[PDB]
């Protein structure tokens, strides 16, 4: 039904759940930039 | 100061423990009563149709009465299915009645239990930090 | 699992808007509608043949 | 005034000198300047005699200054006459040459380590072969007892088939026995909930199987004075050392 | 299940301590009352239709 | 550089949401009443039986 | 359930050896002793 | 199950087609060999018991 | 099914499973190394 | 900020504030002149000449 309502109002998605993985993607960098800075202990990968 | 910061979290998490461990108490005393008449339920309804139909009255009168309780039993299990809006399972409802029972005594005593969940959490992470502090691999 | 992986405890559920009454008030008048309409085929095979 | 940034942007609720909009203001926490988004607030109204921000000792702050700059503390928003007093919601070489040692070191370090893990991977599993050899056989006897009860439960779905197979169709009626062959399948599901409430199980197969092994294994070891602390504190301990020496490599 | 990923053995799973003549005497009491309960409402509700 | 980074990319996702959210609720609308429907099926079956 | 996290195909699932021949001298004559039994059983309770 | 772990949403199913009417072009001829077979083996066992 | 077809097809799966994991091995210890926090390649 | 910001932008920001002014120059101690490039950490070391 979502598939259905968003060929009904034209509703572009491959750029929404890109939009969300790049959003995504900096909030998991961001994650492993707290360690090293206020912990002062290696990073892992 | 992280081994002295970890006995400070602890010395904040001891004394608001016993009235969560009561409360604890509380729900698993509200829930193995419900988890027990459960199976005192169908002891009943064993006993309902056992002494009548097999030698105080005819077969041939309670089996639409049987069918119609074994379907009602199958709209039952949907309409836990409706309101709850997952699967029911014997150890995925009690876990939640449990759970809901638990936040009905949070209120009764309300012992902060979102100060409690929040400060659950830091210790474990300074936990796993004071662990990877002491890694016997790379000197420290 | 009740208690989560770092021990804190898993946040409350919803009920949903006076279910019980809604699920009895859409249960009931369904079964007066199929014995309506087994009246109605009752009629309907019985004078027509 | 309202600093919010719930919706991840701070929203300002924002009205004029003598007007009536309270508008609301979204703008950047840190690629936004202030006096660019004080071109924004001046460019819709009408009352610019005076846009300005103040520091609270009368300070006027730089235009190009920063937004997280700025809401990082107290400051006097200033339109044409009146006050708005502004509150928010609110050793680095030591470390850099404990890094630079620690590179100088661990060449070493590591090469020490491997040459004495070894020897202890080596002796415990030096340890593990007669307890392994009695745990072996103490597995195999339970596994046997835990072989013959699926065989049973088949078993006794044989008979139970065969006892209603004769008597439903020779010597009684299919009419009184469909009611005795209704009740054992309501006392089997009656079974299948108290062994949950019993065992705290879900009564599923490859789960019960595995509940049934557990009492066989840690009874037959007991009655044979097996250790079984001894037993999974060696795998403990060497699964341990793998995983720390697997961390050497890559 | 056994197969811990260490290679270890599992802790022994904890059983009901006498608690088979819990379901047996929750059964069996039970079985009885709903046993009683349907001769005295049958026999008082035909008889008086 | 990241913080900066995923500021544009949270500046652009408020007005693409806006459309998701109406699709959204525009879609649970059919889902739950498909669920009382398939409740229904189930309530109508014991009546016509009874 | 097909491929593994990096898509290697699984190793061959066991079937045990000959294990049907083995079910089934199991299912047969527990079939016929709890039909035969049932005899002895109703014969007493038709004599009381 | 709806949305992914990211936020993001989970893309369409894939639909094998005439699956509305694929289950039928088994279920109807196959239907009438079981309708056809067990009359036949009445008429069988008819004559030889 | 899929091992009797590869066993009367007579192809490999030894070299199929060791090699495609040295495909995910060598593009896990790859995407490690180009990681943009870890500065090896400017 | 110590850790973005140069004498080169510091300087192009306090030309922006103004229009009046038309010369600016950070010197040292010294007679020499700092360039517009120098991180302001390496400028707020010592006392300097605006």
């Amino acid at each position: 039904f979502f598939h259905k309502g968003a060929k009904k109002s034209r509703f572009d998605l491959e750029k929404y759940n890109q939009l969300k993985d790049a959003i995504a993607q900096a909030e998991m960098d961001l994650k492993r930039l707290r360690d090293p800075l206020q912990v002062h202990l290696p990073l892992r990968q | 100061e992280l081994i002295e910061r970890l006995e400070d979290l602890k010395e904040q998490l001891a004394p608001l423990e016993k009235v969560r461990i009561e409360i604890s108490r509380k729900a698993e005393k509200r829930t193995t009563l419900v988890l027990w008449g459960g199976l005192a339920y169908m002891a009943t309804q064993f006993g309902i149709l056992a002494r009548l139909t097999w030698w105080e009255y005819s077969w041939d009168i309670m089996e639409p009465v049987t069918y119609f309780i074994t379907y009602g039993s199958a709209m039952a299990m949907y309409a836990y299915f409706v309101m709850t809006r997952q699967e029911y399972v014997y150890p995925e409802a009690r876990d939640r009645q449990y759970l809901l029972f638990f936040h009905k005594g949070a209120k009764k005593s309300r012992f902060d239990l979102e100060k409690y969940n929040q400060l659950k959490d830091a210790i474990a992470q300074a936990e796993m930090d004071l662990k990877r502090l002491r890694d016997p691999l790379q000197v420290h | 699992v009740i208690v989560t992986r770092s021990g804190a405890i898993l946040p409350k559920p919803v009920k949903m808007s006076f279910g019980l009454l809604r699920v009895f008030s859409i249960v009931i008048p369904f079964l007066y509608v199929g014995t309506l309409i087994s009246k109605n085929f009752a009629a309907l095979l019985e004078e027509h043949d | 005034v309202t600093v919010v940034y719930q919706n991840g942007l701070p929203v300002i609720s924002v009205r004029l000198p003598s007007r009536r909009e309270r508008c609301q203001f979204t703008l950047k926490p840190i690629s936004d300047s202030v006096g660019v988004f004080l071109r924004q607030l001046q460019e819709e109204d009408r009352g610019i005699d005076r846009v300005a921000i103040y520091s609270p000792d009368g300070v006027r702050v730089a235009a190009s200054t920063g937004i997280d700059l700025l809401l990082l503390d107290d400051f006097k928003l200033v339109i044409n006459d009146l006050t708005y007093h502004v509150r928010p919601p609110k050793n680095d070489v030591k470390t850099l040459v404990q890094q630079l040692y620690t590179t100088l070191c661990i060449e070493q370090h590591q090469l020490n380590k491997e040459r004495e893990l070894i020897e202890r991977l080596e002796d415990l599993k030096e340890q593990l072969a007669p307890l392994e050899k009695v745990r072996i056989e103490i597995s195999r006897k339970a596994e046997k007892r835990t072989t013959l009860v699926l065989w049973g439960g088949l078993a006794y779905m044989a008979t139970q088939f065969g006892i209603l197979a004769r008597l439903t169709w020779w010597e009684y009626s299919w009419d009184i026995m469909e009611p005795v062959t209704y009740f054992i399948t309501y006392g089997s599901a009656m079974a299948m909930y108290a062994y949950f409430v019993m065992t705290r199980q879900e009564y599923v197969y490859p789960e019960a199987r595995d509940r049934q092994y557990l009492l066989f294994f840690h009874k037959g070891a007991k009655k044979s004075r097996f250790d079984l602390e001894k037993y999974n504190q060696l795998k403990d301990a060497i699964a341990q050392a793998e995983m720390d020496l697997k961390r050497l490599r890559d």
